[PDB]
């Protein structure tokens, strides 16, 4: 049996700037049980039709997870630009996989403001496909040296989403699992 | 998203408290900026994210509101504060400005 | 600080290259905004360029202007192609997303 049940129900989920990935092999996939669940609100499949998934079997599969806002769910797709798909996580233009996204206004809806999930704001160049950078050195905005001191023209290169219990539908948190098939 | 200012001209006396309302269609959670523009100059930012105050402006200026309606409050009016104020949506492109409100002293 | 230049009159259908020169600020590392204003009317948005090179234009003026950056002189350039009579307005060059500083301003008329 596959470990799918573990990634879809784990008690902890990483933020988007340090997204974890898992590799799964030697299991019997059961896309069926997830082919009818109504919990998922955005079950998009790119490259391969979702119905024929069960018949064919592959060698190696990868699963990645993020917690993202309501608006940026559409940005997890090939050939898209924005504040998230270009500096934090980008997909190859020849993507062949699935992007499951569901609502998490119960587990992750902190009371009084969470301020624990952060996304990357400032950088210097775009991101190659499947590129992760956990480093958090101080970013500079001018020729003046910054020597690791926060201040004018010296900004921390992260921002904290503000998830709350009464936010609108467009800003409520969503959890995304992207499956990539080699 | 169509930001709107129902009022267009409010007058008061020196030392009075003046409020300005800016409404937004659909919903913007906490994304709005208050811009001030003097006659014949370049506009300068006053309040970002509708609650945090910028450095340099006196503390007597304040902002509040959320969801659909936001408000800008001046506690003590000053003789040299005649200008035009705008509210701008600044979450994700495009960024649509408002109509603007002109303040008059008497 | 910033500076604009190239303001004046141009015959309908022409083109121009407005220059925004920046000092103390590296143009290759911040979000940049180009905002226009009609004479006596309210502000309107025109363009934004991201640090990574992504660029967004306004919905009503899409496909006629082009913004670019040059690191050798540290400048921002905007090239308008296929103008019209109502295109006349005062444009500006500003920094966004941390510590807004708005430059003095240029005038472009038909
Ligand atoms: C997660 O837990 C719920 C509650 O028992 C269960 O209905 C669901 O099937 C679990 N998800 C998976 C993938 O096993």
């Amino acid at each position: 049996l596959c470990p799918f049940g573990e990634v879809f129900n784990a008690t902890r989920f990483a933020s988007v700037y340090a997204w974890n990935r898992k590799r799964i092999s030697n299991c019997v996939a059961d896309y069926s049980v997830l082919y009818n669940s109504a919990s998922f609100s955005t079950f998009k499949c790119y490259g391969v039709s979702p119905t024929k998934l069960n018949d064919l079997c592959f060698t190696n599969v990868y699963a990645d997870s993020f917690v993202i806002r309501g608006d940026e769910v559409r940005q997890i797709a090939p050939g898209q630009t924005g504040k998230i798909a270009d500096y934090n996580y980008k997909l190859p233009d020849d993507f062949t996989g699935c992007v499951i996204a569901w609502n998490s206004n119960n587990l992750d809806s902190k009371v009084g403001g969470n301020y624990n999930y952060l996304y990357r704001l400032f950088r210097k160049s775009n991101l190659k496909p499947f590129e992760r950078d956990i480093s958090t050195e101080i970013y500079q905005a001018g020729s003046t040296p910054c020597n690791g001191v926060e201040g004018f023209n010296c900004y921390f290169p992260l921002q904290s989403y503000g998830f709350q219990p009464t936010n609108g539908v467009g800003y409520q948190p969503y959890r995304v699992v992207v499956l990539s098939f080699e | 998203i169509q930001m709107t200012q129902s009022q267009s001209s409010l007058s008061a006396s020196v030392g009075d408290r003046v409020t300005i309302t800016c409404q937004a269609s659909q919903d913007i959670n906490n994304f709005l900026n208050w811009y001030q523009q003097k006659p014949g100059k370049a506009p300068k930012l006053l309040i970002y994210d509708a609650s945090h105050l910028e450095t340099g402006v006196p503390s007597r200026f304040s902002g509040s509101g959320s969801g659909t309606n936001f408000t800008f409050t001046i506690s003590s009016l000053q003789p040299e504060d005649i200008a035009t104020y705008y509210c701008q949506h600044c979450d994700n492109p495009p960024y649509t400005f408002g109509q603007g409100t002109k303040l008059e002293i008497r | 600080q910033l500076v604009e230049s190239g303001g004046g009159l141009v015959q309908p259908g022409g083109s121009l290259r407005l220059s925004c020169a920046a000092s103390e600020i590296t143009v290759s590392s911040n979000y940049m905004n180009w905002v226009r204003q009609a004479p006596g009317k309210g502000l309107e948005w025109v363009s934004v360029i991201y640090p990574g090179g992504t660029t967004y234009y306004a919905e009503s003026v899409k496909g006629r202007f082009a913004i670019s950056r040059d690191n050798s002189k540290n400048t921002l350039y905007l090239q308008m192609n296929s103008l019209r009579p109502e295109d006349t307005a005062v444009y500006y060059c500003a920094r966004v997303m941390r510590h807004e500083i708005w430059g003095q301003g240029t005038l472009v008329t038909v």
